């Protein structure tokens, strides 16, 4: 329900290794942080890009 | 992989590594031009890395091969995680020698108590973060359906089974996917998934290989 934006990130139940992009509303700041491949919430961007656009500023 | 050991350079010469810019998944190679892993691991521009041991130096036993057909089983759940397997072409022929070999698929399922080693260069934390150089092994018994389907209640299908130990402290981990869980000479599973790693009362959980021979064959042989 809340802004997904503020959402701390999801490793998820995989054990993969994959970097994603999350929006880190106390710096301020687009960072990666490890997907585990699956269940991926929605603070979870391919690119820094796309996570700027999405959830910059919250 | 949690609480296991260095295996040795090249003492694995299935093991792969799938690198999209760095390693992100593993795999077993079970012919020379074909390799099994994670349908979670899928990934757009793979590249396989062969005879790897030191993952961040070339030691010169690497084969790097593009991927140039990564096949996601038709019937992968990604809500439930059920057929979680794929399969990934080679773009040319590995060079299969001593270093360098591939793994036989079973021709029967695994009991539970079956000893498997299982590998990878995943996180070796069970609390924190440090990723290996080399590759890391563990020696893990294949758990009963009953006690994993006890340990996650309504998330355990017919493809899934668990391996580890209760106790917790032996365990793979985030970057560990993909890779291989071989028994007896056979792959006979898939690193999957699990909770947390190397928790107590939460083993891993794996693709159930024996069930898939026969998808696994026909594909590759139509492709
Ligand atoms: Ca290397």
């Amino acid at each position: 329900r809340p802004d997904f934006c503020l959402e701390p990130p999801y490793t998820g139940p995989c054990v993969a290794r994959i970097i994603r992009y999350f929006y880190n509303a106390k710096a301020g700041l687009c960072q990666t942080f490890v997907y585990g491949g699956c269940r991926a919430k929605r603070n979870n961007f391919k690119s820094a890009e796309d996570c700027l656009r999405t959830c910059g500023g919250a | 992989i949690v609480g296991g050991y260095t295996c040795g350079a090249n003492t694995v010469p299935y093991q792969v590594s799938l690198n999209s810019g760095y390693h992100f998944c593993g795999g077993s190679l079970i012919n020379s031009q074909w390799v099994v892993s994670a349908a979670h691991c899928y990934k757009s521009g793979i590249q396989v890395r062969l005879g790897e041991d030191n993952i961040n130096v070339v030691e010169g036993n690497e084969q790097f091969i593009s991927a140039s057909k990564s096949i996601v089983h038709p019937s992968y759940n990604s809500n439930t995680l059920n057929n979680d397997i794929m399969l990934i072409k080679l773009k040319s022929a590995a060079s299969l020698n001593s270093r360098v070999a591939s793994i036989s698929l079973p021709t029967s399922c695994a009991s539970a108590g079956t000893q498997c080693l299982i590998s990878g260069w995943g996180n070796t934390k069970s609390s924190g973060t440090s990723y290996p150089d080399v590759l890391k092994c563990l020696k893990a018994p294949i758990l009963s359906d009953s006690s994993c389907k006890s340990a996650y209640p309504g998330q355990i299908t017919s493809n899934m089974f668990c391996a580890g130990y209760l106790e917790g402290g032996k365990d793979s981990c985030q970057g560990d996917s993909g890779g291989p869980v071989v028994c007896s000479g056979k792959l006979q599973g898939i690193v999957s998934w699990g909770s947390g790693c190397a928790q107590k009362n939460k083993p891993g959980v794996y693709t159930k290989v024996c069930n898939y021979v026969s998808w696994i064959k026909q594909t590759i042989a139509s492709n």
